[PDB]
RNA sequence: UUACAGACUUAAGCAGUGGAGCAUGUUAUUUAAUUCGAUAAUCCACGACUAACCUUACCAUAUUUUGAAUAUUAUAAUAAUUAAAUUAUUAUAUUACAGGCGUUACAUUGUUGUCUUUAGUUCGUGCUGCAAAGUUUUAGAUUAAGUUCAUAAACGAACAAAACUCCAUAUAUAUAAUUUUAAUUAUAUAUAAUUUUAUAUUAUUUAUUAAUAUAAAGAAAGGAAUUAAGACAAAUCAUAAUGAUCCUUAUAAUAUGGGUAAUAGACGUGCUAUAAUAAAAUGAUAAUAAAAUUAUAUAAAAUAUAUUUAAUUAUAUUUAAUUAA
């Protein structure tokens, strides 16, 4: 039910950043090494400058390399705060900002698109799909990179009392217990709507010998009556609500100091009150929890930003 | 009258249909491998649907024994070789067999399922072609060449002189 | 048309949004090879009402770029909305992965509903090769979407009793095959991956087969009838596989103790 | 079930009719479909798959693993917006949750009024419109613990309607002084009491009241006399609606204990003329009031 | 990264790792802790 | 300072350590060098899942000097662009530097070792005290044990849990045209227990109870993960990465050879052995496994020699099958 539906569980293939299987193990090792190197290269293409005082830093997540039999798709999430023209006018409809120029060389540029260069490096068709995230706290990887690289002036002399307050009012404190119970009631309703549909379609009779072998209940419409794309999909989708988040700091910001910010819930009650079962990613990380760490260098040296989000 | 749902749409909601094997001439073995079962099984189901419409009797997906690879590491970077972490990788395998089909139709199957392949799934195909004993027109190593060149060079010919 | 974006002269008369879409396509497709065109600017000035952008600004924005807009803005200091409150309007990235999974499922469902049925136009009736005229089997191997050395390997297997050899020539054939013949199964199997292409390796095995058959059918000098068949290689292979060669004794069977079907009036009455 | 082309041609698009015809010639009408309990190929809902959903399907023109366009034929040239907005209403606001469109506009008085109405049944309008709140004591206290000194904010406030009703409330918070004042305001409304007032301006006679270490000497005053008393007592009198009063505090002048003592004195140390008259069976006449009567 | 300035002349990329290194070099020059001039083979 | 409880701590049993030889690590000493750590618990077959060269970090000798990077400015060779200039690539040169297993784990990132507290914190509301504060039964019961339960002017919520899980096991369905055969199997999905019921006995807070036995049903008996806090400024700058400081014809780079394998004593961890409840031969229609490996391969059978009828063992010759249920 939970693992038998694409909308209620995360495919284990997504637990790995390189999604591949080659019979030729050497080619698999090579593809894995190429994915790390390209990931590093892309991180170096995210910082752009229009003028000396206009440097736009795009925050990019780690890449998801989907290796199929015929092509390689490089999917990554990115966050960009448009600070150059954040107006209510339509002036942005008459020029390409630096972030649009960068995204259009991935696939659109007819002469030097990055996909064609990579297609020779990998010897297979390559596509790049950038996906824009509008908030920095929707992806643990983007959130850690932002703090580490952009919020340094807020925690380099201790965590500002305003900085911490902002990191505690990001999300309204949703009641996990009622959201968990609302989800379980919807599942029961959908499950009881299909059983009633079949019970009625059987009691109404929709070869007696054939009435002991076949299990075909009847027309597809009747079996799935009142179960459409407008009411089933969005109600069963999992990991839809952020219910907890912990941001840690460490390093030298003459001795290293660690500060921990903890806000919200780091568990899921959908698994306790229901037969739905939790799954561990890479066999050690709970599915609901997404943890990432990003480090940077200051005058004193290396400091790490460890962020953990609990989406239920 | 309600909206009619034709058989093609209805088929999608049920297990894939299979064509009967008439003669039993095994023409191809498609083995699929992945490090996870979910995409592997989903893709295997899609192959059976493609074959049915192409007129290819198909059997499977037969699950083959899962291979397990194991690596044991020491958790610490420098010393403390007494605490060791375990890691593993599972190769999931499936076998789909094709019977009593012409080579051209079999190539169409492989081409289509290649065009619409899933992430992290590999595919090996063994084709079996029954032929006649005698055919028409049928169906030097680098080291050896260099040896001949070396044995003709003066540094070697100067000795072979008899 | 696909090439319309390359012909700004033909944009005149297009709706406002189409002209902007063609202006954005020419910039994305050309990139550093993009040069301002008068016709393009003329069309964009016609969209000053669809966007409500001053006709003067359009010209500057069209020649200056992002810098021009920053000047029109008057400053480059926009609030830092990086920790803004959530407006329950977007999904988490992990939930967007589950939507992607579902987008893939629906993509395949749509192919199976309306694309796979069209493959039935290519159905061909199986033209079975006669088992007697076609006794040899060539196995080829293909690693799809991979460069694998074993893809060159070709295997040839045939049942010796289907080769049309006389008794004496059949014996000489089996003697000369040595480890490549399994008497238990009667299979002669030889593989070659010596060459780089499978076709080359297939010919090589075929040529050896013709050579072996010619020697086996030339019994003018030696027929090797005195030499008995050597099976030591087959025996060694058999010792490595477990043999479950035991069956239930027939004189132990008690057919009179099997359950007897009972009489069910309902099933007997439901059939009439 | 197999349907004639006519029926199917009135519901499905022409482009999809050929696929339906071929499927109705390859799948026999007597096919007994079986349900798979290992792999779920179809979605959990019914869908003919004839329309591309703007959200639940891949976006036409967007690059992705199963994109069927050639790499030079994608139609996404703008990357400043989210490509696929949420379906339906456009939000996933949980049932019972409200979109925080406006933040920082709540009124602490209205927050106190709503909570008390739900907890005690008092009228919100009276609290938010008729009551005046005045902080009397605002200090920081501390508790010494094994971990270290734990500071707390203490607030003592007085509320009143200036028409006889007055209440005293206290509040503590380890976080901020504003939270301590909110709790004190909340407590003060719950402690609202009516105090007797002579001519709705002063007290009945004189009061000599002892509250712990505080000696309160309060004297009634003539009209127009004003409040000539300790500053703590002044604020309470303002909220209660006392206009004329004289008094002196002896011994302890602890603000907290003056405020509580004053409230206690106004209730436990006063007796109305009516109550005195009824208890003694006598008529009590205000000579000054009779002198100006008809 | 060095090939990006010619593949995409229109876009100006910044190498933060390289930029960080150059700032550390200038800082050491200002503190007098710069690197000694390397001897020339001709000498 | 008191009284509790816990473990803490011995015993029993099996095989060992401590003795011999050898293997291996460490120490000490030696040496041109015997690279460097780690080095009580928490080092000592540890870093190291393989030191002849390489590895290598050490020594001797010889040799290289913008060196592996990025950028600047020149020079060319080359291709495009543009009417010979420009731009691309490449090489050389130029100077900022590059490089450093140089120092500092007690300046750091990260990781890890060891222990310990981890039915406990904070928040909300209520209630008590003028108040700082307290939130009261309770120093509850019970279990190997938060184990399980009960209770109080407290009642909730939230995290710290536990569970919910995953594995194993039992069963069901699906898949395999049962020659890729192990169907006695493979692997997807689902179910099952944190077992349940009856009776007698002994205790009890004696009731709708625990401890016990007895009977009945059942395949049911074992595991993993599961996070919060703090400490030793414990290990690591030698997996990689950062600051400071130092070297820059040398503390950087390459080659040849040597060393890391030295040997008085000492220590740790292993192997083999000191004979009869135990060692050695022989056992071919071949007693009986599991888990792994094979495109930077696994190597059958056969033949030849040691070598003798043959077998056995070792190697050579040859290279069958398989890139694999
Ligand atoms: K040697
Ligand atoms: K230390
Ligand atoms: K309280
Ligand atoms: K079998
Ligand atoms: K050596
Ligand atoms: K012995
Ligand atoms: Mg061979
Ligand atoms: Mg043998
Ligand atoms: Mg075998
Ligand atoms: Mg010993
Ligand atoms: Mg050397
Ligand atoms: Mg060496
Ligand atoms: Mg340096
Ligand atoms: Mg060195
Ligand atoms: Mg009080
Ligand atoms: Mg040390
Ligand atoms: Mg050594
Ligand atoms: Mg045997
Ligand atoms: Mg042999």
């Amino acid at each position: 039910g939970n693992i038998n539906n694409k909308l209620q569980h995360l495919n284990n293939m997504n637990n790995w950043n390189t999604q591949i299987y080659n019979y030729n193990k050497n080619m698999e090792i090579m593809n894995t090494m190429n994915d790390k190197l390209i990931n590093k290269l892309l991180y170096k293409m995210m910082t752009l400058k229009l003028n000396n005082m206009n440097i736009n830093k795009i925050i990019m997540s780690k890449t998801i390399n989907q290796h199929s039999l015929n092509k390689l798709n490089i999917k990554f999430y990115y966050y960009n705060n448009d600070i150059n023209n954040n107006n209510n006018n339509n002036n942005n409809n008459y020029y390409m900002n630096m972030m649009n120029k960068l995204m259009n060389i991935m696939n659109n540029n007819m002469n030097n698109n990055l996909c064609n260069i990579l297609s020779y490096y990998y010897k297979k068709k390559v596509t790049i799909e950038p996906i824009k995230l509008s908030y920095i706290y929707l992806n643990s990887d983007i959130f850690s990179k932002y703090i580490s690289l952009n919020d340094m002036d807020k925690y380099n002399n201790g965590i500002l009392t305003n900085y911490q307050r902002m990191l505690n009012n990001i999300m309204p404190k949703l009641n996990d217990h009622n959201i968990s119970m609302n989800y379980i009631n919807n599942i029961n309703n959908i499950n009881n709507n299909k059983y009633n549909n079949m019970i009625n379609l059987l009691n109404n009779n929709n070869n007696n010998y054939n009435n002991n072998n076949n299990n075909y209940i009847g027309n597809i419409n009747n079996i799935y009556n009142n179960m459409t794309i407008d009411n089933i999909p969005m109600d069963i989708l999992m990991y839809k609500y952020l219910v907890g988040w912990s941001i840690k700091f460490k390093g030298r910001l003459g001795r290293t100091s660690t500060t921990n910010l903890l806000n919200g819930t780091f568990n899921n009650k959908k698994y306790l009150w229901s037969n739905i079962n939790n799954n561990y990613k890479l066999n050690y990380i709970p599915s609901n929890h997404n943890l990432y760490n990003n480090s940077n260098i200051n005058k004193n040296g290396k400091y790490n930003i460890k962020v953990k989000l609990n989406f239920i | 009258s309600t909206r009619p749902y034709p058989v093609n749409v209805e088929a999608v909601y049920y297990a894939p249909l299979k064509l009967p094997i008439k003669y039993g001439d095994l023409v191809a073995d498609i083995q699929l491998r992945s490090y996870d079962n979910e995409n592997l099984d989903f893709y295997s189901d899609f192959i059976l649907r493609t074959g049915y419409y192409l007129g290819i009797p198909l059997t499977g997906p037969k699950p083959l024994p899962t291979r397990r690879e194991r690596w044991t590491v020491i958790k610490s970077p420098f010393v403390h070789a007494k605490s060791k972490e375990n890691f593993e990788r599972h190769t999931h395998k499936r076998l789909i067999r094709a019977w009593d089909t012409n080579p051209e139709v079999l190539q169409m199957l492989i081409a289509y399922i290649t065009k619409h392949s899933m992430a992290g799934v590999g595919m090996k195909c063994n084709f079996f072609q029954r032929s006649e004993i005698s055919l028409d027109l049928g169906s030097t190593s680098a080291v050896g060449q260099k040896v001949l060149e070396l044995l003709d060079s003066p540094d070697f010919k100067k000795h072979l002189e008899k | 048309s696909a090439d319309l974006y390359m012909h700004p002269e033909k944009w005149k008369g297009l709706p406002p949004q189409r002209i902007l879409e063609l202006y954005w396509e020419r910039m994305a497709r050309l990139g550093s090879e993009y040069k301002p065109n008068k016709d393009e600017l003329n069309a964009l000035l016609t969209t000053s009402e669809y966007s409500n952008v001053p006709v003067n600004d359009i010209k500057k924005l069209y020649h200056r770029g992002e810098q021009g807009a920053i000047d029109i803005k008057g400053g480059n200091v926009n609030r830092d909305n990086s920790l803004r409150p959530f407006m329950f309007d977007e999904l988490p990235s992990q939930a967007q992965e589950l939507v992607a999974q579902h987008r893939e499922q629906r993509f395949y469902n749509r192919l199976a509903a309306y694309e796979l049925p069209l493959l039935a136009q290519y159905r061909q009736e199986y033209k079975r090769p006669s088992p007697e005229s076609h006794p040899v089997t060539y196995r080829y191997t293909s690693y799809v979407g991979e460069e694998h050395p074993n893809s060159r390997k070709v295997v040839l297997s045939v049942k010796t009793k289907e080769l049309g050899l006389e008794e004496k020539s059949l014996h000489k054939f089996r003697i000369l095959a040595r480890s490549r013949y399994d008497h238990t199964t009667d299979i002669f199997k030889m593989s070659s991956d010596k060459f780089e292409h499978a076709s080359q390796n297939a010919r090589y095995l075929h040529d050896i087969l013709q050579r072996l058959l010619a020697e086996s059918k030339d019994l003018t000098e030696d027929d090797f009838s005195d030499v008995p068949l050597d099976t030591r290689h087959t025996i060694a292979k058999s010792l490595r596989k477990k043999k479950r060669d035991y069956e239930f004794p027939e004189h132990w069977k008690r057919p009179e103790d099997a359950p007897k079907k009972k009489f069910d009036i309902v099933d007997q009455l439901l059939s009439t | 079930q197999h349907y004639d082309e006519s029926l199917l041609s009135r519901y499905y698009p022409e482009s999809l009719l050929k696929s339906i015809k071929l499927a109705q010639q390859t799948i026999p009408e007597d096919t007994k479909f079986r349900v798979s309990r290992n792999v779920e190929f179809a979605p959990p809902y019914l869908d003919d798959f004839t329309k591309i959903h703007p959200f639940w399907d891949y976006k036409p023109g967007m690059p992705h693993l199963h994109a069927q366009e050639e790499n030079n034929n994608f139609s996404i040239f703008r990357w400043d917006q989210v490509q696929q907005p949420l379906p339906g209403e456009g939000n996933i606001l949980p049932p019972g949750v409200s979109l925080p469109n406006d933040g920082g506009r709540k009124s602490k008085s209205a927050d106190v009024a709503a909570g008390l109405h739900k907890q005690t049944g008092v009228d919100p309008d009276y609290i938010t419109r008729k009551l005046t709140m005045k902080p009397l004591v605002m200090k920081r206290v501390s508790n010494q613990t094994g971990k270290g000194k734990i500071a707390s904010f203490y607030a003592l406030v007085v509320v009143g309607d200036k028409n006889g009703m007055v209440g005293l409330g206290e509040g503590k918070s380890r976080e901020e002084m504003s939270k301590a004042i909110f709790k004190a305001h909340w407590d003060a409304v719950r402690n609202l009491k009516e105090i007797p007032r002579y001519e709705n301006r002063t007290i009945y006679g004189d009061i000599d009241f002892r509250y712990h270490g505080v000696k309160l000497h309060l004297r009634s005053a003539k009209p127009g006399f004003g409040l000539r008393v300790n500053h703590v007592i002044f604020e309470i009198c303002e909220c209660a609606g006392i206009k004329d009063l004289s008094g002196k505090v002896y011994k302890s002048r602890n603000d907290m204990n003056i405020a509580k003592g004053t409230i206690e004195a106004f209730t436990k140390a006063q007796k109305t003329l009516d109550e005195v008259a009824l208890g003694r069976g006598k008529k009590l006449v205000d000579v000054r009031k009779v002198y100006y009567s008809s | 990264f060095r090939h990006l300035k010619t593949l995409y002349p229109d876009i100006e990329f910044v190498d933060l790792e390289e930029q960080y290194r150059l700032s550390m070099v200038e800082a050491k020059k200002r503190r007098g802790k710069g690197a000694p001039k390397k001897m020339k083979k001709d000498a």
